[PDB]
């Protein structure tokens, strides 16, 4: 279970992917509809008014349909859909990318497994009790197990690294898709007019069209930009909270404080942002941890266990 | 999973109200996509961009032809139709998602989940042990069940150390609420307001004489009666949806919630040293009472020194 | 899930009907949807707004565009078809979600709910209790077996003086049968009222001749029959419906079951101890009778107190 | 679930028809839905209201909108294709889902369910007993196990006298069975009646020479020869479905299934105490020879009070 | 219900070959459902029931309506489109919903399939049972799995017994087969020698000039060359099931498998009085040595009556 | 299910990909079904079968009725549309699977299924032996657990025997590696070199003028531009696709994977007599190898004859 390393942020960004994704199927779905634009020529050749005979068939209409779809609509109001499709995939994909790479996962879960069994065991509690038989061997065997993860994490720094790069990678495609979506909104147009030189095949060279469901994209783009700017929003604050301090060091300062060791060190690099992980979301875990790492507390068990023995 | 427990009757009936709403929101939107047009007539006699409305009865001839009407159809539905009619079933989905966001955020946010999942953890557990039994009964003990209910009594001495520091979970649902009654005044106003709007005759004046002849039509919208009993509908469900969230304010504001006294208990029970709890403890203990008030009762007698002592005492009989 | 035991077969009959209604509203609202319209041609001969009726056969030329046909069908359907022939679909989509809400009420509210799992689980681990099968045989006792006997007989007076002292569960399915046979009735009334008013042939008098030319028109429905053949069938589903709940009601005022007499139970067995349960413990043991009254068999072994004395005599023995 | 071995290969075999068969009945029902349709074309020349049927060619104008037309087919197709080509795919869907509920009644029906549930669980479990392998090899007995074939036998003894009082699983059997038979009797008389009434070409006199000018119109129905070939492939499937049934009913009539013997079983296996059960038992113990005689081999050794016996003195030796 | 083991590799290229025949059978049916229709435009010029076919062009007018267009076309596609190009679909899905009968008839029916479940439990029972590890390592024996072990041997013996007289099991397997080679020759048969017949040019001649005025139209058929492509690539999933129910009838012809040798693996093993067995269980175990020969090998050593002896006197 | 350890992270990409190329073949086929079409306009001025392209503006008067035109276009759509623009979601969907059959064939079929069950089945238990755990660590053993230990090694010895006779998986793997660069190859030229067909206006010359009046046409193909850029982005996952199956080739190319080393953890190891393993059992170790080396790292403990001779003793300790 790798949900006590999501944080609001994350949690946040992967709903507005969900709902990207939902807005871009849902006009992927809009575009099937046949019927996209419809084109009358211009210039065709109490008051009665009449109707203007344009002279043309079904099949001529429908041509100008096709061809001033091809050749007048944006490029944008056609394909914008997919443009949302790609984008929520990229996403996605980039947003689980600590997650999901090889290395990075068997240490995620190393340390969410010993954590939780530092939060079910009773000689963290016992600890706490001690600062303010069957349980102390359990006790002396975690230490051991706490001790081989400083040996075994606390080494490299490929969980910072591999995080910031997908944080980056997210804010640049953010921006861009803001930038260049922004730019391109106002092609999304009602009335459009078409210059198709047809006038060999219909007779009519300028043609007014209507794009029927332009407010309807409109409408979605501008709610994607929306979804997209508190997405940026949300990575950037991703990033403050990254390079506002430097995560590649955790103080333990703050249990020194409170806890009468002093012997508890502060670890640094991977350790150190993974326990910045937990405090996002729970502050008492690194708390709790703190007395298990400290080494003059396993003097103190030892001396413990062997007064008890 | 068995969150069941910490949903009280009234957010069961906003969460199967949201079910419904969202269906209206899936219908409308289908109906909107699919089969939503305008029948566009054009008024052969016009007097200051007004139709004037005047041997065998014979039909008029308006010279269009079918692209020409679907021309005039596309455009009187763009610029005449109003909003509401329109975009009526999408503002009822985004309204929908942001009822189910708020009813669920506290689900969510971690710092308020991981509190909710403890103490829904150790309440099962405490209402599934054999020492809550034992203990309101009133020496025979399994050993598993021995140090069971010792680690138990342990971790319930540890999560009321853990969460009743804080109020989080309280204020979280109280803002939940709030946003969820705010929502429910502003759509009653702007859709009770706008609803009236969505009518089945539509005159429109588009001016695209050049394109067409004439510059007045007569519309008929055919998916606006049924545009206006849906919203009728969904007018009945946003009202009950804030009836039900008007009294939850009430439940979290006729008393104090981040204060829980074990009083009745200790009355009935012998364990009279239980003590009163305060905050997010307070609050959710609420909450589990809004559900059955017995899973309250077996709580309690895991929070007394004297069955600790009890508890103690026999387990030392015992190994 | 194990809540089949609390559904008997009057239960299961209108659950499965309500599926059949929910299959009929689905269809019936599909067609509406996708193909409901009206074909109308105008009468070339009126009579004071009705059609008066009146070598080789040639076509009647009536000078109407496409899209004056379709205003035409559009405006006599909103305003001279019957509001039964287009809403009947939704209208019955309605009646059965009602209907399921009703029939799965006491299974959703919290107060009940909670009542109906507790009494759910006590019984079905009586059900399958190995100190039921040696007594009802009527020595040798694995001791987990006769420690969980002796939790399980502690558990059941806990669940007894939890349960015996109110009736919310019996109050509720009384009222949720009085909805379900009220609402039968408001629906055989108006529906069979209302069904002669889906017909094929509809004329039509709108009074749009400022746009088309003509007064009066001749429109044919091509889903009425349908929706005769649908509606009728509903008709009948419903009045199975309304007789089955009418059994169910008259199933719980024949006999008072709120006082459950376990007569014949303590008569057959040795246990003659067997005292008569209270309000919503009578009502549920009534329930599980109607499925399976072994089950009550096998439960009376736990509430007696003479089988009480043969465990404790017995757990005295091997301790 | 474990049901399988209650239905023998003829149930199984109706009830892969009846799946086939509600695939015939969606497929005509959408294709009833969205294409069933008649292409009318007024007959030009008629003799008393007869089509008359009478340089390159030119093509016949009617002087009929394409409205007109529709008007037209709709109402030929209302009053003159006949109602078998209209609602095959429904009939076919109201007989399957008579077929099924037939098929599927005692499964769901409390009284049945519970005796059948029983029923099946403790033959189950007396397969899954090893005293059965034990005493079919007829001392090596666990204690745990020999307490469980203790506690087993004394489950089939009351079993025994719990189910053998009444047969309401076989009368219910009965009456499904001649239920099916004669629906399918029914279903095969008015199919084979009515078949030949799908026809293509339809002519239709439905006099709307008011609204159109011509009175006959030959009309061609284009979902007619399949929805001919439909039909026999249902009418083959009932076919089949009936003699299955025929069968079925022939087996509850050729020997008393309310008195079953032991005779083989009993006879080959070394104990010769094993009483003759009757009513539902007996028929349960068919329907179970009907699927395995293994199983009903392992459940005589629990029906023998001489194998009890031996159990017991084995068992005694154990203690 | 772990029957993944009585299927051998024909069994399951038979069973996707199949799947992708549904495939086939559904989404033709869909475009013969929705979009199989008939554009028909009369011949103008006429010789003797027959198309004559003879500065700026002009359009050729018909004095059609939409709808005698449509009643043309409805006629036209009932009465002189070939029915193999109408009923293709409908074919393949029948012909594939029996060959998924034929393939799945043994593991439905109850006769069958309860002998089936028999023989797959004690087979998957045996291959995890600890005694026939240390018979293959071959006394260290516990109690509790001496026990299990002298069970499982005698369930063996008396399962033995209860198969070993009848033979229904291959019979049904055989029948399966022939009927599925027989169809494959008769599927291929009729749609090689009807497959000519969708065609896109279709003249057709149902005489309605009393209802439009022409009698010879010529007509288009749109979904024809689609369904030629599906057709000729349905004919050849056909042909290579074909080819490989052949082998499996060749298979089932190669060696009675009624008799299953054990003379292999009771010579390479030390217990050189494996009995040879009959029938049914003589096909099954020569269908699991299609799949494994490690399953044979090792239900092998609790047929021997050797191998009793010396669980016997290890027990003792 | 448990395969997860045998596919790589090539084969997880592959089918990823297979898996949109599939989503591409889908939406161009419902595309080519639905709304694929063309929109045929007859040339007036032809010059040797060539569109010659010679007061206010008015319409060319074709004179051609709807069903002429969808004759032409129906031919032309035919004739004159190349087979690519036409087939190319057909091709994708005929490509997607025989790449997915290619990439899971030895899961399917049995010869090399039952060995990559075995090692699978054996490796994931020794994974979870804890006299894995015992000997990563270098006791107190559980007479289960010490069963456990020493069947489950002597299960690693025969296994070890039975597999390293043949090595039909690596070749099997060999063989779909081979098969899908080959194929992705032959995608590549034929996609590339076809793609430009696809062209939005279509000159069509069909020679239907005794049904039309016309002999040349030019067409309008909606569904090109769009069908272009899912070639284009086809290709794209195809050229990925090919990509990683060249890297797949080159890791079988660089090493014998059938000579699979010890080296690095018979150092790391105290045991350091664990035998090379050689063909299918050195195959598979190397795929573990690219899923997870700790996979390895727990099976090399139960090889080595070392850790036979301390399991040996330390069994011997424990009994
Ligand atoms: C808010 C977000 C929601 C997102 C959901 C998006 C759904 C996308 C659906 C894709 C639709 C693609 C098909 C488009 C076909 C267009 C045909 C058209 O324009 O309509 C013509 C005509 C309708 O007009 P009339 O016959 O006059 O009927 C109206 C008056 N009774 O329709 C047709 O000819 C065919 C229509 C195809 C319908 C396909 C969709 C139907 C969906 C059914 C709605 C829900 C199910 C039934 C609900 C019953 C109540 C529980
Ligand atoms: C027993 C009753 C229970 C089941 C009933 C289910 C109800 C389903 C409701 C469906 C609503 C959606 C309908 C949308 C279209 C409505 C009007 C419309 O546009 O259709 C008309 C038009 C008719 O034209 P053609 O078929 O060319 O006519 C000439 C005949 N050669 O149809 C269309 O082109 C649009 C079709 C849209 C619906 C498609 C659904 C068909 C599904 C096929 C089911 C079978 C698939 C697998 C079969 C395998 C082989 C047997």
């Amino acid at each position: 279970a790798f949900r006590v390393l999501k944080p609001w942020w994350d949690v946040f960004t992967d709903y507005l992917s969900v709902a990207m994704l939902m807005i871009g199927v849902f006009g992927c779905t809009l575009q099937v509809m046949q019927d996209k634009i419809i084109c009358l020529p211009k210039r065709v050749q109490t008051v009665e008014m009449k109707g203007l005979k344009t002279d043309l068939d079904l099949q001529q209409y429908s041509f100008i349909n096709q061809m001033c779809y091809e050749r007048a609509l944006h490029w944008y109001a056609k394909y914008f859909p997919y443009l949302v499709l790609i984008h929520t995939l990229v996403f996605m994909l980039c947003s689980n990318f600590w997650f999901k790479f090889p290395g990075s996962s068997s240490k995620i879960e190393h340390f969410i497994s010993i954590l939780g069994k530092c939060f079910d065991s009773p000689w963290t509690t016992r600890a706490l009790s001690e600062v303010s038989k069957k349980e102390g061997e359990q006790a002396k065997a975690l230490f051991e197990k706490v001790k081989k993860f400083r040996l075994h994490v606390e080494e490299g720094d490929i969980l910072y690294a591999m995080y910031v790069r997908q944080t980056v990678l997210k804010v640049i495609k953010f921006l861009i898709i803001i930038a260049y979506n922004s730019a391109l909104v106002s092609k999304v147009q009602f009335t459009v007019d078409c210059n198709v030189d047809i006038q060999d095949m219909t007779g009519y060279k300028n043609f007014s069209c209507n794009h029927t469901m332009a407010h309807l994209f409109s409408k979605l783009s501008f709610c994607y930009l929306c979804f997209v700017s508190i997405y940026g929003l949300t990575c950037l604050y991703t990033l403050y909270w990254l390079f506002y301090r430097s995560l590649r060091e955790y103080s333990f300062e703050y249990v020194r404080q409170e806890t009468g060791i002093d012997d508890i060190p502060d670890v640094k690099n991977d350790f150190a942002f993974m326990l910045h992980m937990i405090d996002q979301y729970d502050p008492l875990y690194s708390k709790r941890f703190a007395v298990f790492l400290s080494e003059v507390s396993e003097n103190k068990l030892k001396q413990l266990n062997l007064n008890n023995e | 999973p068995a969150y069941r427990i910490l949903k009280p009757w009234w957010d069961v009936f906003t969460d199967y109200i949201s079910i419904v709403m969202l269906m209206i929101a899936v219908f409308g939107g289908t109906l909107q996509v699919t089969q939503d047009k305008m029948i566009c007539l054009p008024c052969k006699w016009v007097t200051k961009d007004s139709c004037n409305d005047s041997t065998g009865p014979t039909g008029i001839k308006y010279d269009l032809d079918r692209h020409q009407y679907n021309y005039v159809d596309a455009v009187c539905y763009e610029n005449r139709l109003h909003w509401f009619a329109k975009y009526f079933p999408y503002l009822v989905l985004l309204h929908t998602l942001i009822f189910l966001a708020c009813s669920n955020f506290w689900f969510k946010f971690p710092r308020t989940s991981s509190k909710l999942e403890h103490f829904v953890s150790i309440l099962l557990k405490c209402f599934d042990s054999p020492w809550t039994t034992r203990a309101l009964s009133e020496g025979v003990l399994d050993k598993k069940e021995g140090e069971q209910a010792k680690a138990l009594f342990e971790k319930v001495k540890k999560f009321r150390t853990h969460v009743e520091e804080g109020d989080i979970v309280y204020r979280l649902y109280m803002r939940q609420t709030i946003i969820k009654v705010i929502k429910f005044a502003l759509i009653i106003c702007y859709t009770v307001y706008y609803v009236h709007n969505i009518k089945f005759d539509v005159d429109c004046t588009v001016d695209i004489e050049s394109l067409t002849g004439y510059r007045t039509y007569r519309c008929a919208h055919p998916l606006a009666t049924l545009f206006k009993i849906l919203a009728s509908f969904y007018i009945s469900l946003v009202i009950f949806y804030g009836l039900i969230c008007m009294y939850t304010l009430w439940w979290m504001l006729r008393r104090s919630l981040k204060k829980y006294s074990f009083e009745s208990i200790r009355e009935e029970s012998s364990y009279s040293d239980i003590p009163d709890v305060k905050n997010d403890f307070a609050f959710m203990l609420h909450l589990i009472d809004q559900y059955d008030p017995l899973y309250s009762k077996r709580f309690a007698v895991f929070l007394s020194e004297v069955s600790e002592n009890k508890l103690r005492q026999l387990n030392l009989n015992n190994e």
